[PDB]
DNA sequence: CACAGTGATGCAAA
DNA sequence: CACAGTGATACAGCC
DNA sequence: TTTGCATCACTGTG
DNA sequence: GGCTGTATCACTGTG
């Protein structure tokens, strides 16, 4: 005998569809003779327990302009959006969770977690206290998601998801808050729990503001309100702090009101220019929020001092449009380190090419040497060329060995100790902004990371003057200068990277491909539910039975 | 009446529906782009431009005085007399409505440049909901003038607002507000003959009169086929009006209206039911008191036009609609749309 | 508690990976108490009977230049080829099967159907008659398949992939052939055995003959041989029957010596020329054939009658070089659907923009046709644009209701009566060439097919002129003038073609990333093996049990 | 030496590892192309026209009597003196040898537009057996000429080849044969000088000697740096074929070699190891009796040559090698290989 | 006339 | 310092 | 009450 | 002695 909680934990870990855990329950019947494997029914009647719309649960003070109703699963994202043919056309399959009952779901399943760490930590498990949850969201765009034939929309061929993640629960006993839930793989895709689905661009700003405008009404709505639930016997008290952080460059650019990708004003934490960020390199502090842009953007709308458009751009500092997510500025770790690999990508073309003493080389020259630095690499280091940049090329280019094949190309002598000096900085460098913990896992390099940074400066000023004289890149600023300041505001960066939507997308593609139903009408509902299954810490649980 | 293609620039992805387009002195302006402003044209603005049946946007700058406007896209826009535009309502980038009046005019004109003041002018009084697809319109009356505006849609109060229902709309209430510009005062006004709202109609603006025809109610889902008629009295007092219900009307909701001759409107296109489209044009001939409309010969609509499920458009105002169909061609493509413009 | 052996049909035949199957064994031990399933080293042992190399056999005559031994599977598809850096680059990764293995193992795996069969039709079950087989041989070339990192050569970004299904088999008892095996779904994936994977592009003839040159040498040499294997304890004696017809028109163009892509020479089974095609339509008769092919390409190097360029191509009638790869000449039934498709396509565009009234028309209006065709397809057939054609589109562009959706943006009704009398024609005919059994499941269809081929040509020469004049597509001539005697000489169309290789190159794809080491030394065997365990009748039979 | 780049026109993809170039009155002709010859040249051979550092492929046409050869991949190629060219040898693209002497001649030119005579010569006698990589040179003794062909790398024989280790090959017997060109016979001698075979190597002709320098023997795996002499003497009677053991030869595998001027040759490129790349240069100077090897100055090689896993070539007759890299990238790429031409003074 | 899914729903059978 | 596979092989531990 | 199987508009390899 | 569990190897994919 087995139970259908468990069966349904076997099928949604071992990637297996209803269809093909109907041939193994079919057969194992069949040859056994006693029933092994529980029945699709059981199984799907058990998958209602762990989904959203289940346990009751309150609000105090409620929720305003969201709804009182514990009994709300899967709904439409379009959110009743008006589809008649005098208004504007909607081309859009969306569909999401609630706010406030998607988080009700993940605080049910880590119900046994909360218990045990709070008797693991010496504390009565009974108490009621105030729970503070700390949740990081995260907003992907994917791309050459193939549309469909039949009736819908004439759907685009991008995709959007937007998923939150529990990092931490604290309790106060006292003078001081001691933890009971941290997340030991944040940047998994196990812990990724999905809340909204779409099928439109990310640049279409009018479709994704009607789509994720009601989730930031109900978030900011319980940004003020206590939620009281009942966990295994007494009814208990949370709080709520979300931390926006899984976003990359261009989408918090985009919902944060500042301009695009390529501008004066290059970083979405200060306000510097990129010919000053190339004269200072290293002293910025951190002077950008959600209000400072609102406020911009009045002051952009408003024109007061009367200025001319060239006067207004430096008055509100690249803020021509009005913000609608509130982010908390970071550093994604997956892209910065991406966006380093490219620079150095390039900086080992151009050096094997000697343009720190031939200025000016032809366009049918540039291409033979990175035909030669792409032979060479493939030779050494084992890896092919590729279109863009992901993260495995990274991991595999800055290390030193792959300095010491490149210098092989590189005529000169002090090219090679420049070059593997700053190979050596950047690896000293890079621990900090990527592990989980940097005080109690790099503190020397924690610690040393100013020194470090200066030194990185002064030979990027001096010996590589051809490329940054007058422009620096984005992410070279950044973790040049506000790395220290958001470790020591935040805790760790890297644990809040945009690594567990990333993960999560490769989910996205197997389930929409062979775990959901293939019309236009039910695929998203399908794989919104799916995922969510699969990000269940009751279920996962159970295949760990075997140590105990 | 005559149709031709217009082939558009590198800047077909400005266009949406529900832009507006402005008429100064014989130069034709665009505004209510996609998206917020980029770098290359800040303001928003453009200056339309058809030469051998090629269309091209080009950036206009505003004044220092002037105020930068976001992008609105259904806005209520009327004409005042220098010649100046007044634009109220509408609906920004991010899905959410303006109750802002924006008054446009012309600062400075150069060879093939001009410069434009945009200037806010809040209301008080009895001020209109934030709407969208209402109608203003101005009525000249004892050397006194005014502003008409009609109802439309707005989402649901905030009492009454709810997440899962968050994008949903309703028709405003049939109230007509008259709008003082000079001093920027509003009052309200019920009239008993007016009972259900109406969104995406249209205005014609006589001396004192204002003609409202066409429209769509979402209380019951139907397009009337009502006409109705709203006289503005402006003595030394408080202001009096009027409405009358005249027999006549069409049914037709988001129709273009140009203005051909004096005394004389042509309405083209809209929609009669959900799946049916609006391929009649219609004349309408104002008098002293006595208004009639007419159907006029059917302009050759191409075989792409009649087979398109949605249209939009806007007026030139030299007797010209620039209308658009979508192309449903928008994976891994630029053109999105083919314009065309309508000459009568 | 379950046999190795239905334990590992569930993992294969549920697309279950090893460490999948490991966790889900685990966890049913760890809260059940007892070995349901069974373990990885359980099943990798029961697989050892499934694959080539277990089952002794035995050949006479022998075979010529084919190793005696019968214990070798997966073997190295370079062959022996030279890498060193003096000789031509290699720079492709192939495993492969011994051609007589992998039969006898299909053989053996086959044996309970083989002996059901034979109890079906009164036959005694120890008969030892000569087994006459007959095989089906299909070669495809994939594309867009990412290369992996890591050490070895700079594989190409491409795939090929050679298989075989067993067909029919019969048993001469008395004086009339009684057959014992007919496979059901010949174009299904469960039956569509891969022989050899190798990583190279199609259009490589170097690299793609030095690789399948073993595997027609091994057939050729079991084309004159008996073979001696042991079946229900009793000897058994099989002979073998070839058919390669899984190739697509590229594909046979550059293995049979012909010229390639378009030329003045059209079709892979006769002689004829475009413009004679063009005039004629209906009347051609079969006459290529692979020794013709040879003697054409000898005549071709040797120029015995001495003629310029020009009198020596039309001597040869199009063989510029030297065929390696015996095909029969037959027509695919899924790339001929997909070619007629294209062809109605272009024409409904045309004809939107009425060409026939106005010959002349720009490149900004035909797109402007592609367009209003595209939109007009959505919105009826629930049809969205695709770049290349394939075969749902076309089943689904190919109906009644497709051409009165169209019907309605031609504004003459004149071209409405003509474009409805050519659909229903050609729905009337495709039956015929596209089913499994044509006497037995089309009969009136398959019997009135030269009246309806006349009155389509007759068409295509009176009201299509347009386009049809002195230019007529590949598939359109042999659809009108070869299958009404490919029938009579094989039996079917459908059942020979590459459908089967094309569902396995699915298989092939989820394989190579959910089911095969990620290294460049292992995956191609690994899905070798993997896809070999996939096609077997013994696995696919424990599923079904239930019935 | 001065080392330049030369770019490829449209039919680039034509060009593959083991082609054979001909100098016809100063003309350059290109042979042996990558796959079957396709619509726009069915003869296969081309014109190598270079002019202002840049690559032209036009096609050549035959003549009627000429019989259309398959592309050969590895030929062995003599000059034959109207001047004339002797093929043996080669692989088809079908990946089999070939055994067939194929004699190319000129036989009309108006104005930059060559037509070519292709004749096929039937051997008989003691037959050389099907192989590629192999060396044919043309030596004139007492007022008349023969050919000496020298073994190379051919498959295993008929009898002992197996489906597993189809492609495997062998170098083939070190015997010497002397080839009779007028009447079409060939003679076949054991010389005991001789032990081991040789495959890719290079051979000097001089008036009544050839001279076989470098190789590699597949047998042991190594490149022997010997030089052999063969002296070929024609009387009335029976030919006498001595070969001589000199010290001084060199280990190169798949050379380059060219004539700068009146009996003084250039080595240029090969093999010293599997892993290491010949990139020095050598001097032959001939003799009536004795020759000399020397090392001259090493070419500017840039930097993609130097790193480049492997490299072939061709001599285009005027003291110029046509030589090759690869260039790794070949997906969605049409450029596959680099090509540079060499001057020697 | 490709074929084995893709899952939720509803009705028949036990 | 992403993380959960991808499978065959070899060695240690348990019945 | 609990199982089992057919149905619906679609997929992917071409 | 045979069966079973687990670590190791160079890689994947979502960016
Ligand atoms: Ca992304
Ligand atoms: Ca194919
Ligand atoms: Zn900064
Ligand atoms: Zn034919």
């Amino acid at each position: 005998g087995l139970q259908p909680a468990v069966c349904l934990a076997i099928r949604v870990n071992t990637f297996l569809s209803c269809s093909q855990y109907h041939k193994m329950y079919r057969t194992v019947k069949a040859i056994t003779g006693r029933q092994i494997f529980q029945p699709l029914h059981a199984l799907r009647n058990a998958e209602k327990v762990l989904l959203p719309g289940y346990h009751p649960f309150e609000w105090q003070p409620p929720l305003k302009n969201v709804s009182s109703r514990t009994d709300v699963g899967i709904i439409d994202g379009l959110s009743g959006l008006a589809s008649s043919v005098d208004e504007y056309p909607v081309d859009t399959i969306a569909k999401r969770f609630r706010y406030d009952s998607a988080l009700v779901s993940a605080l049910m399943d880590m119900e046994e977690d909360i218990l045990e760490g709070m008797r693991s930590q010496d504390l009565d498990d009974y108490l009621n206290g105030p729970f503070t949850v700390v949740v990081k969201e995260s907003c992907d765009g994917m791309g050459d998601v193939s549309e469909k034939h039949g009736s819908g929309p004439a759907v685009p061929e991008k995709a959007v998801r937007f998923s939150f993640t529990v990092m931490r629960i604290t309790i106060e006993h006292g003078s001081q808050n001691v933890k009971v839930f941290e997340e030991p793989k944040p940047n998994s895709e196990l812990c990724c729990k999905p809340l909204c689905l779409m099928l439109a661009d990310e640049s279409d700003h009018e479709t994704l503001t009607a789509i994720l405008s009601p989730l930031i009404a109900e978030r900011e709505a319980m940004k003020s309100s206590e939620l009281t639930l009942e966990m295994g016997g007494i009814p208990r008290t949370f709080k709520f702090i979300f931390r926006g952080t899984g976003y990359d460059e261009k989408l918090v650019r985009e919902v944060e009101g500042l301009e695009a990708s390529g501008s004066v004003y290059i970083c979405t934490l200060c306000d510097t220019t990129r010919l000053e960020a190339s004269q200072n390199l290293v002293f910025h502090s951190i002077t950008r929020s959600h209000a400072e842009n609102l406020q911009r953007y009045e002051v952009w709308r408003s024109n007061p001092y009367h200025e001319s458009v060239e006067e207004l751009r430096d008055r509100v500092k690249g803020v021509s449009a009005k913000p609608f997510i509130e982010t908390v500025p970071s550093i994604d770790a997956l892209h910065c380190d991406i966006g380093n690999a490219a620079e150095f990508y390039k900086i080992f073309q151009l050096e094997i090419g000697e343009v720190y003493k031939h200025p000016n080389a032809s366009k049918e020259e540039r291409k033979r040497w990175q035909a030669t630095l792409d032979k060479h690499l493939r030779k050494r280091m084992n890896l092919k060329p590729i279109m863009r940049m992901n993260g495995n090329f990274a991991r595999k280019l800055m290390t030193q060995e792959t300095v010491d094949a490149v210098c092989e190309l590189i005529p000169s002598e002090e090219r090679h100790e420049a070059l593997r000096e700053l190979m050596d900085l950047y690896l000293k460098m890079k621990p900090v902004w990527r592990s989980s913990c940097p005080a109690k896992e790099c503190p020397e390099s924690l610690c040393q990371y100013s020194f470090n940074s200066q030194r990185f400066a002064e030979l990027l000023s001096t010996k590589f003057k051809y490329r940054y004289e007058g422009k620096i890149t984005n992410y070279f600023h950044k973790t040049l200068a506000h790395v220290p300041e958001i470790i020591e505001r935040d805790g760790s960066i890297g644990a809040w990277a945009s690594e567990g939507n990333e993960s999560g997308n490769k989910l996205f593609r197997r389930f929409r491909k062979m775990n959901a139903r293939q019309s236009k009408c039910y695929e998203m509902e399908d794989v919104l539910k799916h995922h969510w299954l699969y990000t269940s810490k009751y279920l996962q649980k159970f295949m760990n039975a075997h140590n105990a | 009446m005559s149709l031709q293609m217009v082939t558009v620039g590198h800047n077909i992805a400005l266009i949406q529906p529900g832009f507006s387009l402005m008429n100064f002195d014989g130069q034709v302006f665009f505004f209510g782009q996609k998206g917020w402003p980029k770098r290359s044209c800040p303001t928003g603005v453009f200056h339309f431009d058809i030469k051998q049946n090629h269309l091209k946007l080009k950036p206009a700058i505003f004044s220092k005085d002037s105020c930068y406007l976001p992008p609105l896209r259904y806005p209520a826009t009327c004409s005042y007399k220098k010649h100046q535009y007044i634009i109220h309502g509408g609906k920004t980038p991010n899905n959410e409505l303006s109750d802002k009046i924006y008054i446009m005019s012309v600062a400075c004109k150069n060879n093939k440049k001009v410069t434009f003041r945009c200037t806010e002018k809040d209301l008080v009084g009895d001020v209109p909901e934030p709407r969208y697809g209402h109608s203003i319109d101005v009525v000249y009356s004892r050397g006194k003038s005014m502003g008409v505006l009609f109802g439309g849609r707005s989402y649901m109060p905030s009492t009454q607002r709810t997440t899962e229902k968050w994008n949903s709309v309703a028709d405003c209430l049939p109230h007509v507000f008259l709008i003082d510009f000079e001093f920027g005062c509003a009052t309200s006004y019920i009239l008993p003959e007016l009972q259900d709202g109406l969104s995406f109609h249209v205005s014609i603006a006589r001396n004192d009169t204002v003609y409202i025809l066409g429209g769509h109610s979402l209380a019951s889902n139907i397009r009337p086929a009502n006409l109705y008629r709203i006289r503005v009295d402006l003595p030394l007092g408080t202001p009096a009006v009027n409405c009358t219900v005249l027999p006549g009307g069409i049914s037709v909701s988001s129709a273009i209206l140009t203005q051909t001759n004096n005394d004389e409107f042509v309405i083209v296109g809209g929609y009669q039911l959900e799946n049916q489209k609006r391929m009649v044009c219609s004349l309408v001939s104002l008098g002293d008191n006595t208004i009639e409309i007419s159907e006029m010969e059917t302009p050759d609509w191409t075989s792409d036009i009649k087979h398109s499920k949605i249209w939009f458009g806007s007026n030139m105002g030299n007797g010209t609609i620039f209308l658009g169909i979508p192309g449903d061609n928008k994976q891994a493509m630029s053109e999105a749309f083919y314009f065309y413009t309508l000459r009568c």
